[PDB]
């Protein structure tokens, strides 16, 4: 994987969050929660893996609040 | 780039969207708990006083969707919060301000003119008329501040400039 893509996405992922394009921010949060699960399958480094898991772990946190927050937006009824 | 630069870079950025995010979402569980009373100027007033930008934005998207959803006092509280979205430097701001603003200028503008327009309980809908009117007049001034030179969002300007020529 390109580690370079994979900050990018993150970038990405967390813009659309912040201007409240959720729908957009979920493919780039979970796109890139798969591309550091594919890269860290090829980690051997034990101290790397402890690190990038660690990010994975950080980037999961946002994505599930990405989520909550569109659950909650749907509830609003119209 | 090396592993312990790309982790760097996207650690950076972490605690701050953490907070944001927490933060916002708190504010979106209270203007929710006020739009299931169905009271929906209120639900907005809300989210004004709260003062989270991203929050009236949310907000606006979501009340976008459906124009039968907007009575005239609506209008009184959303127009001062169009004209500040058309001052915002994101281009979705501006676009989420123009959706809003059509949706009034469609809904409204007949209504507003017709109470305008008559002769010397009724004087409610009158004083909510001539407030609309003076806070479409603010956001003509300042789209017309904005159009004759092409800016940031000058597609978006150039739009509201010609349907705002009324």
């Amino acid at each position: 994987m390109s580690l370079q893509m994979i900050v990018e996405n993150v970038k990405l992922a967390r813009e659309y969050a912040l201007l409240g394009n959720y729908d957009s921010a979920m493919v780039y949060y979970q796109g890139v929660l798969d591309q550091m699960n594919k890269y860290l399958y090829s980690v051997k480094d034990t101290h790397l893996r402890q690190k990038w898991q660690q990010v994975w772990q950080e980037i999961n946190v946002e994505a599930k609040q990405v989520k909550d927050i569109m659950k909650t937006l749907e509830s609003f009824k119209l | 780039l090396v592993d312990e630069d790309a982790m760097s870079q996207i650690r950076k950025g972490h605690d701050t969207m953490f907070v944001v995010l927490t933060s916002r979402h708190k504010n979106l569980d209270t203007v929710r708990a006020v739009w299931t009373t169905g009271d929906i100027k209120t639900s907005v007033d809300s989210a004004v006083a709260i003062n989270d930008l991203s929050v009236v934005v949310d907000l606006l998207n979501i009340v976008n969707q459906k124009a039968s959803l907007w009575k005239l006092d609506l209008c009184t509280t959303v127009l001062p919060q169009i004209e500040k979205l058309l001052q915002s430097k994101y281009e979705s701001y501006v676009q989420t301000g123009c959706t809003s603003l059509k949706l009034i200028l469609q809904r409204f503008l007949p209504l507003i003119t017709d109470i305008l327009a008559a002769p010397p309980s009724r004087e409610e809908r009158l004083h909510k008329c001539r407030l609309c009117f003076k806070q479409l007049k603010s956001i003509s001034g300042l789209v017309k501040s904005k159009s004759g030179l092409s800016g940031r969002h000058g597609s978006a300007f150039r739009e509201l400039h010609l349907l705002m020529a009324s």
